[PDB]
RNA sequence: CGCCGCCAAGGUAUGUAUCAAGCUUACAAG
């Protein structure tokens, strides 16, 4: 889900989400390495893969 | 071909598919001027298809001849208009498949084509449309073609010139003789005969169709315009008018005697 | 494709066998919980057996769930009538929708209705709680016979002869 | 709700902005209303950055409706970040960003020919979407002040009128 | 009556159309890109072979062509309502630009699509009962003794003063 | 091409204001753009935004103005609606034949809803067929199949919907379009279909070709195959579209007469579906001889199975060796079963795109043998027609004559009968040449 | 197209008139010319009669 | 040793006279 801070106008006009992401760079590079591995293993082992029908 | 199929009459029924297939394919042909043979053959065999209980294929080649009339060759388009004339006769006007609501507006720019054959067939068709189908317009449209029928004078064939004055009479019986007549009275200052005597004739036609007392005050008025041509024009139109109306001159002789004196 | 189903997924289905045929209404249980609980509870009581379809406005609606047959008798399993449950993705754009029938305020009972066409006048006025599974929408288009005799209620209305519960979420007992 | 309020403020009512951010006439507009209703690049460039974020948000809401899963979402918005231009028409109104469209399409090859190293196959599934996400954020990093300024001038000219022979 | 299949699984797809596939052209294995790929492949396998004349197919004697559509993208469709028609030549029969005008030269005033849409949403003289309603020459049905008294008043009729000429009939 | 009066000697010497004197002539510039409309408007270069014209279905993949002005004058006077109404009335009128089905009570043309003809995202049922009772309909399949198992819901009424589309060189396959779009509307929820059964018919105006994909109640599919091959062959609205393309394009034939086209089987061979001719007359054939002894007897020498593709000239000549003329029984009566095995082996041997959609045998003795040997291929029609061909005269030409006689094996050779005629003439004319040459060798 | 450098024309133009209306306008124009020249010459013997 | 990928204006006039929603303050007040 990733709930996140926000900052909204009292009129409900605009809702700025107010955060800079800030990841620790070894754990971030290793998380992307983790799902590079897992996502190769899912494209290898899906019987046929369909995307989204994009709008 | 025409005499043979007119002799065979109703016995030609299992040959109309062969003929109409031969003609519809025959009407492409390299543009090589065997397309007025196809269109002339349609105009000749247009008679035999009504008396042989065929109006479906009449409705089939009426709409085809509706768009072979964007030609650049004049002698092709003249035979197209001859064929389409023969179909407008052999079917009713109010029950034909390229209907007159959107057939006459295709014919108004054809009418600016200075070839004699195309002019001739176009105003024969516009005359039949203008008396029998005057409810298929804006009644602005008849006004903007009765400025076309002044340039459709000065046409060196005399059948064009005597058909266009009939079309003025019919346009007048449609939309009234106060708009077409101001047109014909602005036409009287041109310097050209073949173009003033044949609008004088048209003034007499619009006179005798929709009765004079609709033309005769304005035609009596424009003797006061100090030009030679318009004065000889209103006198020549009184000549053709009295010649046309005959015994109705008992009513109008006292109105024109102070003019002729 | 380009066709876009454009409405939330269902959960829980009830087959319902009227004299016009079999109609398998499948419910939006999550999107409208109290009304779907009402409907599977009453179908599980066999409340609706021998109940007629007493009003047909052909092209607009066909109503049922009146075991008195006049247009007012409906007894929910809440005792008092309950609340309307609207949803922005449940609207009356098509046939096959099933909705509780209201007389104004939060007054929903047993009396419900099928739609027969487009019903945009009823948006935010009635609680859509189920669609009809296709190949059986024609059995509920059998219900729209032009026999109406009046502004409503034809000669021989179709009666609900049974009411199964093909799938039962949210555990219940009858009375 | 504010791109539609510009249209309702200018009393157009023959243009329809739909929920996926297109803008369509509905009337074969006559030429006094062809000339009042055309927009510049400050309306349209904002409309297509909002169409881009509408596609990304529709991907995540398709995932959290639960009717598409995580590998398929990851391949989804990798396709979104890689193939804008083909699905937003934002380049049309600001053509300098065509470079970044190409820079997605270039680096896509980098990723899409190292997924397919080995027995993995030449089909869809490359859900490694960081490297396109980054460049379409580095676009917005410098398109924040520019079309904030363009919309400043647009809202000024709408709410206090244009100045004829001023500057 | 259409009997139902009577199973609890709902009507449609599980993904609710989120993998709708756009299958309006030739399918993947028979597509011309795939035929080109087959030809490419089989020309790569037979290389040391020199005219073994087993013929293999048409193309293979020695990705362009009809190109494959993205299956995962519905194309965003508009209506191009704005017709290219000379307003002049439509309503006048004369364009000042001749055949150099960039518009159509059509003269048909058939309705547009949106126009079809926004129509698509929408006795008697005495005034008594007919006491022998009896006639004259010319359709005039009067009551009997009342029209006799009418003849005592005036010899012609009441409706249009037509000459009865004494003639009076039932 | 155009011939007509671009010189235009003294034109009809008119007045010519300014822009009609010096401006550029738009009309050849837009007939060229009309002419390459499938490849200038192809659907899949960028596959994003497309804009369909009003009152038609053309979709315009690009901001090209001259193409739009070319493609609107040939759909000028509401003619998309007019083609829709014309073909739907022609194939409601072909269902005056009611009792030749199971029956048909009525064929209700439903209420003429405008804007159906080009509403692409949704559809309605167009003509509804009522019945007395229980048409036992099929599962949905094309009208290019043959199998038609026909075991599904026995239903009362059966709708028919007809769809029109336009070309564009990347999607011109409406075997696939009718399938995909039938599925799209029948699984839709804005549909107003009156029954789960009926068929959707797709026709493809530019690149004019037709198919359908629905389910089939018994006497319908071979009816409507002929019933709309006749509509594509002849229909007034779908003829004024044809000639209005030709007049907005300036094309003319240059032949005196209509080029041999009729309701002959010659003419649908060349609709880019693969059709094969099959000659099996010369499977068994006997030499004429005098021996040492004065007696006269018969020798079963090796025979031929001719298989001929008329569009490409490919001649699959199967040899049938002498030595399978021993051991078997009813030798003049088993070739019809030993032929269909080899022809289906040829079907299996060839690539996927080269195998036929239709096979036309000679005089009928193999419709059920090919039906029972083509169990692995349901969708091949086997037909006997009146273009009987003298492939026996192919045993008079010497390159075939020695190769058929002197063989040691079921050799299965290939030849090509259109030598280099397709460099200069069409398949149509080279076939009209080849049947002349074979019939001329046959009679003399 | 050069939409800038094409020989322009305006919409609703009605076009250039035929020979009869053009030379009738030439005769009226030439009448106005000769009338103003004799007016400048102040000729007292020029008369135009009842028929032009 | 492998360029390239395209929107808008420029044409279907504008200028007047009566007839509502859009937008505007919800005010100063014997
Ligand atoms: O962009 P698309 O045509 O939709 O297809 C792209 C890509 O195209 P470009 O390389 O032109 O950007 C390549 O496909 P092709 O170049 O072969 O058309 C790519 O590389 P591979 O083809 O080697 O994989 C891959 O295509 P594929 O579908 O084979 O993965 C990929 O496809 P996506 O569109 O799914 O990214
Ligand atoms: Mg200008
Ligand atoms: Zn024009």
């Amino acid at each position: 889900i990733r709930d996140v801070p926000v900052l909204y106008h009292i009129t409900g006009a605009i809702s700025f989400v107010n955060e800079i992401p800030w990841v620790i760079e070894p754990v971030y590079i290793s998380q992307w390495g983790s799902m590079w591995i897992m996502m190769r293993r899912e494209k290898r082992d899906r019987r046929h893969f369909k995307r989204m029908r994009f709008p | 071909f025409g005499t043979v199929v007119n002799a065979l009459g109703k016995r030609v029924k299992p040959y109309l598919p062969q003929i109409c297939g031969t003609v519809l394919w025959r009407l492409n042909n390299k543009s090589a001027k065997v397309r007025q043979q196809a269109a002339d053959l349609i105009s000749r065999t247009a008679v035999v298809m009504k008396t042989c209980q065929e109006e479906k294929l009449m409705g089939h080649l009426g709409v085809v001849l509706y768009e072979y009339l964007g030609e650049e060759y004049p002698e092709v388009l003249g035979s197209i208009l001859g064929a389409l004339k023969a179909i407008v006769n052999v079917i009713g006007m109010h029950k034909m498949t390229p209907p007159i609501k959107d057939l006459l507006p295709r014919l108004t720019p054809i009418l600016k084509n200075r070839h004699e054959k195309v002019q001739e067939n176009c105003i024969d068709l516009v005359g039949r449309i203008a008396d029998r189908g005057a409810e298929y317009v804006s009644a602005r449209e008849w006004m903007r073609i009765c400025f076309e029928l002044l340039e459709l004078l000065k046409a060196h064939k005399k059948a064009i010139r005597r058909a266009t004055v009939n079309t003025f009479g019919y346009i007048a019986k449609a939309i009234g003789p106060h708009d077409v007549l101001a047109t014909l009275l602005n036409n009287l200052k041109v310097q050209e005969r073949q173009n003033r005597v044949c609008t004088t004739v048209a003034i007499a036609i619009v006179a005798e169709t929709c009765s004079p007392f609709t033309v005769l005050p304005a035609l009596m008025n424009e003797y006061r315009v100090p030009e030679l041509n318009v004065q000889n024009g209103v006198l020549k139109s009184l000549s053709f008018l009295f010649e046309y109306i005959g015994e109705m001159g008992k009513d109008y002789i006292y109105a024109v005697t102070p003019l002729l004196e | 494709s380009n066709i876009y189903i454009q409405e939330p997924p269902t959960n829980g289905k009830v087959l319902l066998k009227t004299t016009a045929g079999d109609i398998d209404i499948e419910l939006w249980s999550k999107e409208a919980p109290k009304a779907c609980r009402n409907f599977i509870q009453l179908c599980l009581e066999a409340y609706y057996d021998n109940t007629i379809f007493h009003r047909v406005v052909p092209g607009f609606i066909v109503q049922g769930g009146d075991p008195t047959g006049t247009g007012s008798g409906g007894e929910s399993i809440y005792g008092a009538p309950f609340k309307d449950e609207f949803h922005s993705r449940l609207r009356f754009n098509r046939r096959g929708l099933v909705a509780m029938a209201n007389a104004g305020s939060h007054d929903n009972g047993s009396q419900f209705f099928f739609t027969l066409g487009r019903a945009d006048e009823l948006n935010n006025k009635h609680t859509i709680f189920g669609k009809v599974t296709g190949d059986t929408v024609y059995n509920m288009l059998r219900l729209s016979e032009v026999d109406i005799d009046d502004d409503e209620r034809p000669h021989n209305p179709h009666k609900i002869k049974s009411c199964e519960v093909l799938f039962n979420p949210f555990d219940d007992i009858i009375p | 709700n504010m791109l539609n309020l510009l249209i309702h403020r200018k009393n157009l009512n023959y243009l329809h902005l739909d929920y996926n951010f297109n803008l369509k006439p509905v009337k074969t507009l006559t030429t006094k209303e062809r000339k009042k209703s055309r927009f510049g690049n400050a309306f349209h460039l904002c409309r297509e950055v909002l169409r881009l974020t509408k596609l990304v948000v529709d991907s995540h809401v398709q995932y959290r409706l639960g009717n598409v899963d995580a590998f398929q979402l990851a391949d989804g918005l990798q396709y979104i970040f890689a193939h804008v231009g083909q699905l937003t028409g934002m380049y049309r109104y600001k053509y300098k960003l065509m470079r970044q469209i190409r820079m997605c399409k270039d680096l896509k090859h980098l990723i899409y020919y190292r997924f397919n190293t080995g027995p993995v196959g030449k089909g869809p599934g490359c859900g490694f979407w960081a490297a396109g996400w980054r460049v379409w954020l580095f676009f917005m990093r410098g398109i924040t002040p520019l079309l904030e300024r363009w919309l400043g001038n647009l809202l000024a000219r709408q709410f206090e009128g244009r100045h004829s022979k001023g500057v | 009556v259409y009997k139902s299949t009577r199973s609890a699984k709902p009507v449609g797809p599980e993904d609710m159309g989120a993998t709708a596939v756009y299958e309006l052209d030739t399918e993947k294995e028979r597509d011309a890109q795939a035929i080109f790929e087959r030809s490419q492949k089989i020309q790569e396998e037979l290389r040391g072979k020199e005219d073994d004349k087993i013929y293999r197919g048409i193309n293979n004697y020695q990705r362009k062509g009809p190109i494959r559509a993205p299956e995962h993208l519905r194309a965003t469709v508009r209506w191009d309502y704005q017709p290219d028609i000379c307003k002049d030549y439509k309503e006048t029969g004369f364009c000042g630009f001749g055949d150099s005008c960039k518009f159509l030269h059509d003269r048909s005033d058939y309705k547009h699509g949106w126009q079809i849409e926004r129509e698509l949403d929408e006795c008697f003289i005495c005034r008594q009962s007919f006491q022998n309603p009896v006639v004259t020459k010319c359709r005039h049905y009067f009551c009997e003794s009342c029209a006799l008294q009418h003849f005592r008043t005036t010899p012609r009729c009441y409706v249009c003063d037509q000459q009865t000429n004494g003639v009076f009939n039932p | 091409w155009e011939k007509a009066s671009g010189f235009e000697e003294s034109m009809k010497w008119k007045k010519l204001t300014n822009a009609q004197r010096s401006g550029l002539n738009q009309i050849p510039n837009r007939r060229f753009t009309l002419w390459w409309s499938p490849t200038i408007n192809r659907a899949n270069v960028y596959v994003g935004f497309q804009v369909q014209l009003d009152l038609t279905g053309i979709f315009m993949h690009g901001k090209i103005p001259t193409l739009k002005i070319s493609l609107i004058q040939i759909f000028r006077a509401h003619l998309w609606q007019k083609i829709h109404e014309s073909i739907v009335m022609d194939l409601c009128q072909v269902f005056d034949q009611e009792l030749d089905a199971l029956e048909i009570e009525t064929v209700q043309k439903e209420t003429i809803h405008p804007r159906k003809s080009y509403k692409m995202n949704s559809s309605c049922a167009d003509i509804l067929l009522f019945a007395s009772y229980k048409w036992n309909v099929s599962r949905p399949s094309l009208l290019a199949d043959s199998k038609d198992v026909m075991d599904s819901t026995t239903t009362q009424k059966y709708w028919i919907d007809i769809q029109l589309r336009w070309g564009d060189y990347d999607s011109h396959d409406i075997e696939r379009y009718a399938r995909a779009k039938f599925l799209d509307y029948t699984t839709d929820n804005m549909s107003i279909y009156p029954s789960p059964t009926g068929v959707l018919i797709a026709i493809d105006l530019a690149y004019n070709l037709h198919s359908a994909y629905g389910n089939w109640f018994p006497g319908s599919k071979p009816l409507i195959q002929q019933a709309m091959a006749k509509i594509m062959k002849a229909n007034p609205a779908l003829y004024v579209l044809r000639e209005r393309i030709r007049k907005g394009l300036q094309l003319y034939s240059s032949e005196p007469t209509e080029p041999y086209l009729s309701s002959q089987n010659y003419g649908e061979l060349f609709s880019n579906q693969i059709i094969w001719f099959v000659d099996d007359t010369n499977v068994y054939r006997v030499t004429i001889h005098k021996t040492f002894e004065g007696n006269l007897t018969t020798k079963p020498i090796n025979g031929a199975i001719f298989i001929f593709n008329p569009r490409t000239g490919q001649l699959f000549l199967k040899i049938i060796h002498t030595s399978v003329w021993a051991g078997q029984k009813r030798l003049g009566q088993l070739a019809k079963w030993k032929t269909a095995e080899e022809v289906a082996a040829l079907i299996r041997s060839l690539p996927v795109e080269e195998q036929p959609k239709q096979i036309i045998v000679t005089r009928k003795g193999m419709l059920d043998p090919l039906e029972v040997h083509l169990l692995d291929f349901p969708n091949i029609v086997i037909k006997g027609s009146e273009l009987q061909l003298p492939f026996q005269a192919c045993l008079k030409v010497e390159k075939f004559g020695d190769l058929i006689l002197k063989a040691t094996e079921p050799q299965m050779v290939l030849f090509n009968l259109y030598d280099d005629w397709l460099k200069t003439i069409s398949s149509y004319t080279a076939f009209s040449r080849l049947i002349l040459i074979l019939r001329a060798l046959h009679v003399n | 197209m050069d939409f800038q450098h094409r020989p322009g024309g305006k919409t609703g133009s009605g076009g250039v008139a035929s020979s009869s209306e053009s030379n009738r306008d030439r005769r009226e124009r030439l009448r106005q010319l000769a009338l103003e020249t004799i007016d400048i010459n102040k000729d007292p013997y020029f008369m135009k009669n009842h028929l032009g």
